[PDB]
């Protein structure tokens, strides 16, 4: 019955002919077991369940049903059948070893995207994904496809802020691969209208980005092309002024962008388009027909000091025969780069005056220079960092005044605090500011005490008058302070443990 | 080399600090010296028949 089995269900049989002392050994365990061998002994294996559980199946149909506690599935198959199941095998295997008899079956292998099963089912879903656009931006741009396309939203979405050292040690190549495929669809998803957010998945996508270069064969090379002619043509629009092109677009713009460290692809849209987005910023400093911003300095700090992946500007923007025909960047502009901070430089000497007003979207503009170009060669150059950090407390002292923008400037403080060897200790300036900051803080404190003492004895509403001193005079204090415990202790402790001049006052 | 941040105005004190001499400093073998059963061990137990 079974070897009729065989022959009604294997029709592959072969041609072979016409119509008609001691022997010492070796081991034939040697060479390690493929997935093609274990595929094959396996679907022997599985031949073996399959026809036995057909038969007891027909025992189980044959005998009036019945209980039969030996049904449990493949998974909690005792050892009788792992043990003697292959006793059986292997005997046939040495009995076909002999007198010449073998069958063949196989095709697999470890792979990137298609036998290797978690990267199976990555590879499935976007299959499915590139299919589901293919099928729904017609008829976005006009179902149970509507609900089909919900519910992988939230399962990408997990599964990737889950998982998000599955990237960085494995993969061979789909690491590129699949994630930008994904961002291509997430792309072309983009503009065409849905109504559930993606944005968070898209985000997440994209921290999964850097934890290469070879992505010309992915699309994403090429996506990166489409995101800056999108941003050119939204900036713009933006600066005389839809479905989807808003400000909306900036936020995966800021968690794409932000790449500090790991600026691994080397696209090379280097110079150009970033210095076009640069320039409405400075067109931005007035109204100039814009609806209020939403993200102008996080915007802004996307500058990482010429990181796609090491670029360097002005030398290919304005020599173009071997930048754009023939690369020029990334060791060419010894000093081409530095002209334009230089021309930053002189605005702190000028920034004299009080409020906010003389500094309207200065609060945008002045930090990236900061961030960024300083950030980096601080071994070869600290003087340039020692300046913009001089500078920036001497801008603060702006600040040191009491009301300027509660929105604006702790939000600001908040964005760019650093130190690296700027503080009290590097820089005694900065500690004749630490000391102007606290005749500010004494300031504060004698109009907290006078408020206090005028609230007592029900004078005023002392909740919406003292309360708000309070208020207006904290949340400066707060962003001040925070930097003042960020890094101004961070080496003034040291210096008034060995001296105790560090910290007098 | 420091100490000059965390305890000397915050109460941690020297350990040796009122001594005349170190301290042993007592350290671990490599040598397999025999040993008698301990009664309470896990899965060795024995039986005086």
């Amino acid at each position: 019955e079974s070897l009729k089995a065989m022959i009604a269900w294997e029709w592959t049989i072969e041609k072979a002919r016409e119509g008609e002392y001691n022997p010492q050994p070796p081991d034939l365990s040697g060479v390690t077991l493929s997935r093609e061998l274990q595929a094959m002994a396996e679907q022997l294996a599985e031949n073996y369940h399959n026809t036995w559980g057909r038969k007891k199946k027909q025992e189980l149909e044959a005998k009036g049903g019945g209980t039969h506690p030996l049904l449990v599935p493949y998974d909690t198959l005792t050892a009788k059948e792992k043990a003697r199941d292959r006793e059986k095998a292997q005997e046939l295997l040495k009995f076909l070893q002999m007198n010449g008899y073998a069958v063949t079956r196989g095709l697999k292998d470890m792979e990137l995207d298609t036998s290797s099963i978690e990267k199976r089912f990555a590879f499935g879903f976007l299959q499915q994904l590139l299919r589901w656009m293919d099928i729904s931006q017609p008829f976005i741009a006009h179902i149970k496809f509507f609900a089909k396309i919900l519910l992988p939203l939230i399962n990408q979405y997990f599964t990737n802020h889950c998982l998000y050292f599955l990237s960085t040690p494995a993969k061979v190549l789909g690491s590129g691969g699949h994630a930008s495929n994904k961002e291509k669809e997430m792309i072309t998803s983009l503009f065409c209208k849905l109504a559930a957010l993606v944005r968070h998945r898209v985000s997440l996508f994209g921290t999964d980005a850097p934890a290469v270069a070879l992505l010309p064969v992915l699309t994403t090379l090429f996506q990166h092309i489409a995101q800056h002619q999108f941003g050119d043509d939204v900036i713009l629009d933006d600066v005389q002024v839809c479905s989807i092109y808003s400000l909306g677009t900036t936020k995966n713009t800021y968690v794409e962008k932000l790449r500090p460290a790991l600026g691994e692809c080397l696209a090379r849209l280097a110079a150009a388009m970033p210095v076009a987005f640069l320039e409405p910023q400075l067109n931005e400093y007035n109204a100039c027909s814009v609806y209020t911003t939403k993200s102008p300095r996080e915007r802004a700090i996307l500058g990482l000091p010429n990181s796609v992946e090491e670029m360097c500007p002005d030398i290919p923007v304005l020599d173009r025969l071997m930048a754009d025909i023939g690369a020029r960047y990334t060791e060419m502009p010894h000093v081409i780069e530095i002209t334009l901070p230089m021309l930053c430089s002189y605005l702190p000497r000028w920034w004299e005056r009080g409020p906010e007003a003389p500094p309207p979207a200065l609060p945008a503009g002045a930090p990236p220079p900061c961030t960024a170009v300083t950030s980096d060669h601080l071994n070869s150059l600290l003087g340039n960092i020692l300046r913009i950090i001089v500078n920036n407390l001497g801008i603060d002292e702006a600040t040191w005044m009491k009301r300027l923008a509660v929105f604006a400037q702790p939000i600001v403080s908040r964005a760019r605090p650093e130190l690296l060897h700027s503080h009290f200790i590097p820089t005694i300036g900065r500690l004749r500011k630490r000391a102007g900051k606290v005749v500010a803080e004494e300031e504060q404190l004698r109009l907290e005490a006078k408020a206090e003492a005028e609230e007592g004895e029900l004078l005023v509403r002392d909740e919406f008058s003292v309360l708000c001193r309070d208020l207006y005079a904290l949340y400066p204090l707060l962003i001040r302070y925070v930097d003042n415990n960020r890094a101004h202790w961070l080496t003034e402790p040291n210096a008034n443990a060995e001296e105790l001049f560090r910290m007098v006052g | 080399r420091f100490f000059a941040i965390c305890g000397l105005q915050e109460g941690f004190e020297p350990f040796a600090i009122n001594m005349q001499r170190p301290v042993t400093t007592w350290f671990s073998k490599s040598l397999p010296q025999f040993e008698p059963v301990p009664p309470e061990h896990p899965h060795y137990e024995v039986a005086r028949m």
